[PDB]
């Protein structure tokens, strides 16, 4: 881990985290086949994690749920995660150029 | 009808095609996995260490586990093959000869 | 012997069925072959454009009546009535006017659109079955009908019956009956009139009056839910709201998703 | 096609209505809108008040 | 073997000579065939027989 | 009809013409697309090998695929044409037209 | 369904009857409205309308 941190310099950290969520989703992907439960519950759990995380690798790890996960999903669930990630921004939207 | 065990047999057949110096591991887990569920009892006793390694070794989904470690040697066998295209290699160990 | 047509009781009658198979049917346009013995079915059935060959081959025609008439003959629907000229006629007398054609469950009786997809057991009034001695014993849905008949009603699930012609019926114990059912299944076959099918242990809910079976092909149709428990079938029920609706999960997706991370980590390196 | 709804019977045409909701997204191109619409609506009144 | 026991499901052949007892078996779901060499089989009486 | 069916029958006739060590996978393709429609739809859930295979199988038509095979072929000839037009033949014995 | 107002079909003997949506245009015909769903009718031509 010290040669590891050697290298990279700051961005070790960003590294790090976006290895360990990608390695996570595969491993869930290749137990798929046979626990047909796993595709909505880890992504409820994936989304409820995902708020204690800098926004940094928060980006990263988004992008990364919706190119990874989004063929193999119910559509509600895409829109809820859409609707959740969206409000903070709709809030300032609402705000700042429609309320009163 | 039902065709569950030939996937698993192609599958494991298309794992054996793609060699690698990992599968040794893979297979000594799935032949310790099948004799641990052949016998068990019998020299489980105290130790509840030894228990613990015995339950991990048990539940190990080995029958959903080729897949991952299909996908980890394509990038590899990949990778590899555009070394040797474009690149080019210097030592003579590699397996190579054959061309 | 030929067929001949006849007229008698002809201001008792309301309409006509068809008897296929040993079970009552509605009738359709489209049939072309019958067995007949009335002429006003020639009427009945060229006001609607319809013509057919008459053939001892074919289902036969029996006329919906609001008489009682003839006499009712064990394993036989409706009731069977013999001309003066020897020849024998058939009947489907009613006592109320909502009557189109009925089957008899061990329970009650429940009218039935289609024979296949009803809850339907037996289709005459009386049977018979060869007892434990090998012998032949009647039953009536109504034990005044003939004398020393047993009710329908005595009957009980999961038990082994024979006919006297070596057909068996069995039929699984139920607790809800009308427009929504629900029954309970052994790990052996049940078998109805002419069919007999082969289902697993566990309770299946049915939206509808069709029959219902715990094996693969009933758990497919729609409408059908069925389970190893009763708490298992809330699970089976609420899966589909959270899964896909067929195998198009394609798991070759992960290629392009490792993609992303390789084209970070050599982005973070240089 | 669009706007055509069928089903066994009565009950059964009415529950298929709602079977293009748990389709995998990319099923519908132009009618996409409504039915997000229609979900984020209940999703959003659901769980911020109740 | 001398010793009287409960009846499961699984048990699979019985010397029956009592009637009901066919109806009784077959609602638990159980199936058999009859063989003497198969343990035999009592049934419980209030009143007082034999 | 003659115009509906001989055209397909001469497009696969010409695709012979076009010959190439690919050909084979085609000729297994069209056997798969026809086995796979008055039998299968059975066997039920489990495995992802043998579902790909299908889902790789039944992805269009015998003639698109006939014709995207003949446009690869077409453009794999032309290349090697142009490639034998100004390097030059092995068998220069003959004298082709080159020299 | 209908290509022209007034049409012409066989009976069930095969002898040409007259059909039309209104009887007053042609003498000796018989209107649509009589003609009952879900039942097979021939033309001249042998066309099948059902």
């Amino acid at each position: 881990f010290m040669r590891f941190r050697r290298a990279f310099g700051e961005y070790s950290h960003v590294v790090a985290f976006n290895t360990l969520l990608f390695l996570m989703s595969f491993t869930v992907l290749c137990l798929t086949p046979v626990y047909s439960f796993l595709p909505g519950v880890y992504s409820v759990i994936y989304l409820y994690l995902t708020f204690y995380l800098t926004n940094d690798v928060s980006f990263l790890a988004h992008i990364q749920w919706m190119v990874m996960f989004t063929p193999l999903v119910p559509f509600w669930i895409t829109i809820a995660y859409i609707i959740c990630i969206s409000t903070k921004h709709f809030y300032w939207f609402f705000s700042n150029y429609l309320k009163r | 009808w039902d065709l569950t065990a030939f996937g698993l047999v192609a599958e494991w057949f298309l794992a054996y095609i793609l060699f690698t110096r990992f599968f040794y591991v893979l297979g000594l887990a799935a032949i310790m996995q099948l004799f641990f569920s052949y016998f068990a009892v019998h020299f489980i006793s105290n130790s509840w260490l030894m228990w613990l390694i015995i339950n991990l070794v048990q539940m190990a989904p080995i029958s959903a586990m080729v897949r991952m470690y299909i996908f980890f040697a394509s990038f590899y066998y990949v990778w590899k093959s555009y070394v040797h295209v474009v690149d080019g290699c210097n030592s003579s160990t590699c397996m190579m000869c054959y061309k | 012997h030929v067929m001949s047509k006849h007229t008698d009781f002809s201001s008792e009658i309301i309409g006509y069925k068809a008897i296929d198979g040993g079970v009552t049917r509605d009738i359709a346009s489209t049939d072309t072959c019958f067995a007949n013995k009335h002429a006003d079915f020639d009427t009945w059935f060229s006001q609607r454009g319809g013509s057919y060959t008459n053939d001892k081959a074919c289902p036969l025609i029996a006329a919906v009546i609001t008489r009682e008439v003839g006499f009712v003959v064990p394993g036989l629907p409706g009731t069977i009535l013999r001309t003066t000229n020897g020849d024998f006629l058939h009947f489907l007398p009613r006592v109320f006017s909502a009557v189109g054609n009925i089957c008899y469950t061990p329970s009650k009786l429940i009218e039935y659109t289609d024979f296949a997809t009803s809850a339907c057991v037996l289709a005459a009034e009386c049977t018979i079955f060869k007892d434990a001695s090998g012998k032949p014993v009647p039953y009536c849905y109504d034990t005044n009908v003939l004398e020393g008949s047993v009710a329908y009603e005595s009957l009980r699930p999961d038990t082994r019956y024979v006919l006297m012609d070596g057909s068996i019926i069995q039929f699984p114990n139920t607790y809800l009956e009308g427009s929504v059912r629900v029954v309970t299944t052994f790990d052996s076959e049940y078998c109805r009139h002419g069919t007999c099918e082969r289902s697993e242990a566990g309770v299946c809910v049915s939206t509808s009056g069709r029959w219902v079976l715990n094996n693969d092909y009933y758990r497919s149709l729609p409408g059908v839910f069925c389970g190893v428990d009763a708490v298992n079938l809330l699970t089976n029920m609420f899966t589909p709201l959270i899964q896909p609706i067929g195998a198009l999960d394609i798991s070759a997706s992960i290629v392009a998703g490792g993609i992303v991370a390789i084209v970070v980590t050599c982005l973070a390196y240089y």
